[PDB]
């Protein structure tokens, strides 16, 4: 239903924007056979995911010292998370390493989101 | 804590003023 | 101290020069409690009485085999070994810094597929006396298990008396989930013993950061050229699901980016055709390169 083709665009371009905590675990069904079996149950969990990623994104956590800078790739992540959350349904001294822990994690992620609608696409549509 | 090109790399550091 | 195995203990010491040793009670596990006598390694020296024996561990002499007797009558036995601490630094001396990916890389693992399956190895210069112990789990917090194989020796380099020993073991995930996000690290743990010193070595890891596929299988060229080859074997299932992504390489460079299984590029007299595969979601590591002669 969620026009896969356009949910692995903007999943894609999600993915590039941060090659430069929520989890998808077992039970949430975003396995293969768990797509065909009920893609509602996955695709809510991904939203949620997402929803939860955009919060962190703009937080006291990606401000302050050092200064995130204007041309910088992950300031254009809350951009391309936000798109695909429609798509579906319409920190006082070293913030560095939580920045980094969030960013690693959300490759992560994203990873696992795209190959759920690569997989819809190519199987449920 | 510029010297975070040793723990993250230079890519990652580079999205941050210094 | 503390019991690695049964009767076998371990002693953590600051190798500090002219630093204190750690006072150590052995005592000797018998019904007994009269004649009594201790002794170290192949000796008879009796260095000392009682049910129980005290002894100032600062030096390997200091360490090894404590055995308590009745006279002529073997009793027990207490293995003792050294941790040693150098610059507040635990020692690192039985394995070898492979220096790549990081500086102090002793161990490194890989995986092929994410079925949970991995292969770890490492690198020494010692020939005797030498044993490992690998065990794995998936999370501090609550151990999930992952069962190991025994270390076994796969490569060796002689260079004169100069002898390299690469070790190799294989591990599975008990419980393995292929397509999920994983929330927490796979811990692998080696414990080497050389004589009397005891080591060991940590290395915690994500399978997908460890994820190396083989290369494409069945590399053709067919001229109207035609490229085409299939997934290797090994890569998860289904492949709509776990994609690969390609890069084609034309040298005697020209370079293509697919996703597809098939691209079409020129060929030149005696250059080759190489396809290696990657991860299309995650930045794995690139697989190893197919090739075939431009021809
Ligand atoms: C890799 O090497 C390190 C360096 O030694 C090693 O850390 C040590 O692990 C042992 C194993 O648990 C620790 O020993 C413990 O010490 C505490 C005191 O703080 C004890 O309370 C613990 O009690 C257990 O053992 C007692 C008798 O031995 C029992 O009475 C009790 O019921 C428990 O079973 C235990 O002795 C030791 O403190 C650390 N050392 C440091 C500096 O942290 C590590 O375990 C090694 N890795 C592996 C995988 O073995």
């Amino acid at each position: 239903s969620p026009a896969w083709t356009q949910c692995q665009q903007l999943s894609q371009k999600l993915c590039t924007l941060a090659w430069s905590v929520p989890h998808i675990q077992c039970g949430d069904g975003c396995d293969p056979q768990g797509l065909r079996d009920n893609s509602q149950f996955c695709l809510q969990r991904i939203h949620q995911g997402l929803i939860f990623y955009e919060k962190l994104l703009g937080s006291d956590i990606f401000t302050g010292e050092p200064s995130l800078l204007p041309d910088s790739p992950v300031g254009q992540l809350h951009a391309s998370l936000l798109g695909l959350s429609q798509l579906l349904q319409p920190q006082p001294w070293q913030r560095l390493l939580l920045r980094f822990k969030i960013l690693r994690s959300l490759q992560a992620f994203v990873a696992v989101a795209a190959r759920v609608f690569a997989h819809g696409a190519a199987t449920l549509s | 804590r510029e010297r975070c090109v040793r723990n993250y790399g230079h890519e990652f550091c580079q999205n941050w003023y210094w | 101290i503390w019991e690695l195995k049964k009767d076998v203990y371990v002693v953590e010491l600051d190798w500090y020069p002219d630093a204190p040793g750690e006072m150590v009670v052995l005592t000797c596990d018998t019904p007994e409690e009269d004649g009594i006598t201790w002794t170290l390694d192949q000796s008879s020296e009796v260095l000392g009485s009682g049910k129980t024996l005290t002894i100032q561990v600062k030096e390997f002499g200091d360490a090894g085999q404590y055995t308590c007797h009745k006279g002529g009558e073997v009793l027990s036995h207490s293995l003792l070994l050294l941790h040693k601490k150098e610059d507040g630094i635990w020692s690192t001396d039985i394995l070898k810094d492979q220096k790549e990916p990081k500086n102090k890389t002793f161990l490194r693992c890989e995986a092929k597929n994410y079925s949970g399956r991995f292969t770890c190895w490492w690198l020494t210069t010692i020939s005797t006396d030498l044993t490992f112990s690998v065990k794995s789990s998936r999370g501090s917090s609550d151990p999930q298990g992952v069962t190991c194989g025994a270390a076994t020796l796969s490569a060796e380099r002689v260079r004169g008396d100069n002898k390299e020993y690469e070790y190799s073991v294989e591990c599975q995930e008990d419980s393995a989930c292929p397509a999920a996000e994983e929330s927490l690290p796979i811990e692998v743990m080696v414990d080497a013993v050389h004589k009397l010193k005891y080591e060991n070595y940590t290395s915690s890891f994500f399978i997908r950061d460890i994820i190396k596929p083989d290369p494409p299988k069945n590399l053709q060229l067919k001229p109207l050229v035609e490229v085409s080859w299939e997934y290797p074997d090994t890569w998860s299932t289904p492949h709509s699901y776990f994609s690969l992504t390609f890069c084609v390489q034309v040298q005697g460079k020209d370079r293509v980016f697919t996703d597809k299984t098939s691209a079409t590029v020129i060929c030149r007299k005696n250059a080759s055709i190489s396809v290696r595969a990657q991860d299309r979601y995650y930045s794995s590591s690139w697989s190893e390169w197919a090739s075939v002669p431009c021809s």
